């Protein structure tokens, strides 16, 4: 309801001991939690603010040069020093220039030359950091209410704000009981090494070491009156026309080269207080304090009618919107699925408790039929109109799509994606541990390899694997190669 | 100068599409290809180097292709 | 994006010193070295690749050094 | 002297007049009436549409955007034809002179 | 450009990856290959700007 | 009933107004002012002058 | 078209090469891919028609 | 132009006949037949190619028939 | 005509341009390619037919290319 | 894990007594009081044994 057809929405039917299921909800898309005798909760991550940033170090892109000075010595006198060289605002460089009687020096030869320049960068970009004690993770959850203004709505839900200060919080649904979120924001996407890179009006996320190795002059970031720039020489060049003399020239702005310099970086909107998106956090759902709208209602005894047609959702599910013209009291919507030439019950109600509210609200039911031809009867009585939908595809197609989704989810979250359904523990934990053990070394190995180069090294390792007379070497190389190709086809998402 | 060593390969990302995905992804190989098209002689040079070293065929291919990938990128 | 394929190697010049001589000359190798310092694991990977292919020693050196020169530059 | 411009190319750009239309998932591509203008930059991408986006059929429909484009500070690359060169040479004699 | 000049190869200048114009000192230029200077971020799959 | 129309094609043309322009060799591509309108189609060709 | 109608598979109804438009019947359709219908012929060097 | 690539095999099966079943059933074979009657020269070339590539009888006849069909259609 | 047999390759050519060369150069080829990208189902059958017919890679390649080319052009 | 401080006790209510503790390497929650309102603090130590 909060989300249909987003593309990554994926069901989780988990009923563990004490009824807690662990879902790691990523920022890109929601999750849907169908449960037995529980209201099917729909959860999507909302804006993840992080305010009160600390500047750390800033670095400039455009520079300006003023106050040129220059002295020179006769060839054998040695170096030349200007009295203003010790100033941190001056850029200096030594070069050898040929001097002679035309230059007012008695001894012919090559003497040293030096130049200076005051330096005050313009439009400095600043890279701030976010400490953990100011995060503003929030989660909005919705219930599958029978309601006409709920099909794909984005501004209806219950807001659950979960800072690392309040690690676990519960959100009270208005009449469905309450949910207990046992989250763990501290283990989410790393926010002690990332550095926000707000420049002009756009922000960015970058690695700590990478930001400390950007080849531009930096400042301290101590919000001082005037900065003291380290490594100024790298922004300004000193053309030495022949060997007669040299002058200084700045390299203009850099914002284009900067924007090019970070492509793999994720972007983040920054207006006033930063409102960065795209982060992911895992959470645990305490669903043991829920109620299902009204379970004491009676079942309907009148007719139904379709106001609007049915339609798929690229996940094998239907959205049926039904208006109840019967004047009688709010009643639970009867439902049954009629298979082809059979009375069998296949398929289930994603809404899980469709109930009319006011006899005028076209409350909508959402369900999935079997992959064959299906008949969805929607009411009691012989005069109960039958919605017929033919859902194309087979079960094995669903299996392959699930395999693709699982692999793609693992390609991003690494080991954290290993736990996404039931808590398990008997066997899930061991798989998580072994995959983490291998993957930490793996991602510590290929860190910094491009698209095409990762593909190429993977195929090279595979080719090596198909040309060795060893089971161990062959299997290891071919597995690593195929995994590398698959990761490269998904990397740089 | 900052355009070299673009932020890529560092593991900090998710399924949200990043900055300049398609353009940045194909930029490097397009530049290599256009540099190769500018100067075909180095193809002859790399073929000679690959032919006279390697003492195999797969090795010949590896040095040839990788060497041809180097120079436009080290340029 | 224009910073890739810098104007270099084209034959149009003389003994007059050109634009950004020293800085531009050492820029590429400094970037390669700093990328290598960022990620030492690829050194282990390249050593494995060089060791398991080549069937010689000079060839091992050639693939190792050139491969190590590729990736920071193709990045 | 007297250089001929030949082709010029720009470095900084500015974008104005954003426009956008979209189609239901199976309707095919989407075209804006202003796409044929040489001043507009266009690109096609697939966006998921649904009842929340006012489309009856769920799925992924095409999307397109446009933008007026007028570059600022264009750099121009001129050429010099041979019939305007101004080579000059200054020669001196080894006069006895201070 | 700006106030500084340069000398470049013909083919290299014809392969600079920036949008060009004709240079016919027209009132308004008609830019070829504009797409290469502007990018189109596609936040998730909801919309692009 | 109640149809919807999309992608109406065109199976005839009538080229009403025609314009041209030329430029001397090694002087760039000759532009035409009637280039940026939403109703003009044309390509560039090479001629010997 | 004209007084006759037909049913064609949708995938085949965009790949047949002709100019196409938004189908908004706004009396001034700006046709995409106008180059396909109109054809330029260049005689032996010289002019273009 | 659009006259090429009819959706003859598009597979949207129906009971009643199509727009032009009578002509379209044989128009392609008619084109091939009239092309062959116009131009007999290609037959000798096709026979030569089949005879000097076809190791066996069936391979020869398949090559001959494919060559004699593709060229008139590709004309 | 029916626009299925273009007046091409008659040999009576002259320096001057034909009626339509820039498009008739690639018309038929583009039809074949858009067909192939639209329907990949025929590719599997063509691969099988070329593969199980007496196989020398010359024969397999020529049979596969012809068989994949003829059906689109001559539907 | 280990409570690095011996056994913290609140000598006087008005101003805090501050505890020190060493959690395990893995992500581990820490509670203080007792009941529903008992203060609980999450932590995630970085590193391994
Ligand atoms: C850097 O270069 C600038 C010029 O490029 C120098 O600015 C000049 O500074 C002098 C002394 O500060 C100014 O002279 C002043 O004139 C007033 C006029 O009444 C006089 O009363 C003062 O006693 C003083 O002599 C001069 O006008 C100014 N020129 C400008 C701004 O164009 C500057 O001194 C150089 N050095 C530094 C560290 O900036
Ligand atoms: C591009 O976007 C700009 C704004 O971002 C549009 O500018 C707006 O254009 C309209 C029509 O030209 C202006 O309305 C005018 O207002 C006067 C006021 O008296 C009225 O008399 C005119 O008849 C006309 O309606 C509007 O002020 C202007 N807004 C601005 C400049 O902020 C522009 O139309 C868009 N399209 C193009 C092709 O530029
Ligand atoms: C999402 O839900 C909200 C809340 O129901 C919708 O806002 C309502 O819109 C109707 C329009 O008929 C108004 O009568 C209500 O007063 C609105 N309620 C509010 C503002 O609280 C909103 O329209 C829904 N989204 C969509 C796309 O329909
Ligand atoms: C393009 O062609 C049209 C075709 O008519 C031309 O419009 C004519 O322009 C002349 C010159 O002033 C007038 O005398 C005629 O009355 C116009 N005819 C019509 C039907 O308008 C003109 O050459 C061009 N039109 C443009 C550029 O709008």
């Amino acid at each position: 309801m909060r989300c249909v057809g987003v593309g990554n929405r994926d069901f989780v039917e988990g009923l563990s001991g004490a009824t807690w299921v662990d879902v790691v909800l990523e920022h890109g898309g929601c999750v849907t939690t169908m449960a037995k005798n529980k209201p099917t909760l729909d959860i999507e991550l909302q804006k993840t603010e992080a305010t009160q940033l600390a500047t750390l170090r800033k670095l400039c892109i455009e520079g300006k040069i003023t106050n040129i000075t220059t002295d020179s010595r006769c060839p054998t006198q040695g170096e030349a020093v200007l009295p203003e060289e010790q100033d941190q605002n001056y850029v200096c460089k030594h070069t050898y220039v040929d001097r002679g009687w035309g230059n007012g020096c008695g001894l012919f030869g090559k003497g040293s030359l030096v130049t200076c320049a005051k330096f005050q960068c313009l439009e400095p970009i600043e890279g701030k950091v976010v400490q953990y004690e100011n995060l503003k993770y929030t989660v909005i959850i919705t219930v599958h209410t029978g309601d006409q203004h709920q099909v794909g709505n984005e501004t209806q839900g219950v807001t659950a704000e979960i800072t690392p200060q309040a690690s676990t919080t519960e959100a009270i649904l208005p009449e469905y009981g309450t949910l207990g979120l046992e989250c763990s924001p501290r283990t989410g996407l790393d926010f002690n090494e990332m550095i926000l890179l707000t420049m002009k009006n756009k922000a960015w996320m970058v690695h700590r070491q990478w930001f400390f190795d950007l080849p531009l002059p930096w400042a301290s970031g101590a919000t001082t009156e005037t900065p003291t720039w380290n490594r100024k020489e790298l922004l300004v060049t000193f053309k030495n026309a022949h060997a007669k003399k040299q002058e200084v020239v700045v390299l203009g702005s850099q914002e284009g080269a900067m924007h090019t310099a970070l492509t793999g970086a994720t972007e983040i909107q920054n207006s006033g207080g930063t409102s960065i998106f795209a982060g992911h956090l895992k959470c645990r759902l305490k669903m043991d304090k829920l109620e299902l709208k009204g379970m004491s209602y009676a079942m309907c005894t009148n007719t139904f009618v379709l106001k609007k047609e049915v339609s798929e959702t690229q996940h094998g599910t239907i959205l049926i919107k039904v208006e109840y013209k019967g004047e009688d009291a709010p009643c639970k919507i009867p439902f049954s699925t009629e298979d082809g030439q059979g009375k069998a019950h296949n398929g289930r109600l994603i809404t899980a408790n469709p109930v009319v509210t006011k006899k005028e609200e076209p409350v909508n039911i959402e369900a999935e039929p079997p992959f064959g031809e299906s008949n969805i009867v929607i009411g009691i009585g012989d005069n109960a109109l039958k919605i017929n939908w033919y859902k194309k595809g087979s079960s094995i197609g669903k299996m392959f799509e699930a395999t693709a989704r699982g692999a793609r989810r693992m390609a991003i979250l690494g080991d954290t994606a290993w736990d996404f359904g039931s808590v398990g523990g008997v066997l899930n934990s061991l798989g998580k541990m072994v995959h983490q053990i291998f993957g930490s070394a793996y991602t510590a190995l290929f860190s910094g390899v491009s698209w095409v180069m990762k593909i190429g090294i993977g195929v090279l390792l595979t080719w090596i694997g198909l040309n060795s007379k060893n089971t161990s070497m062959s299997f290891s190389c071919i597995a690593i190669g195929i995994i590398t190709l698959y990761l490269g086809a998904v990397v740089q998402a | 100068s900052v355009a070299l060593a673009p932020h890529v390969g560092m593991g900090l990302d998710t399924r949200t599409q990043t900055w300049m995905s398609a353009e940045g992804a194909w930029r490097q190989v397009e530049k290599v290809e256009t540099w190769a098209l500018r100067h075909p002689g180095f193809t002859i040079l790399a073929l000679f180097l690959a032919h006279y070293i390697g003492t195999s065929l797969t090795q010949k291919v590896v040095i040839f292709i990788l060497l041809m990938l180097v120079t436009p990128s080290m340029t």
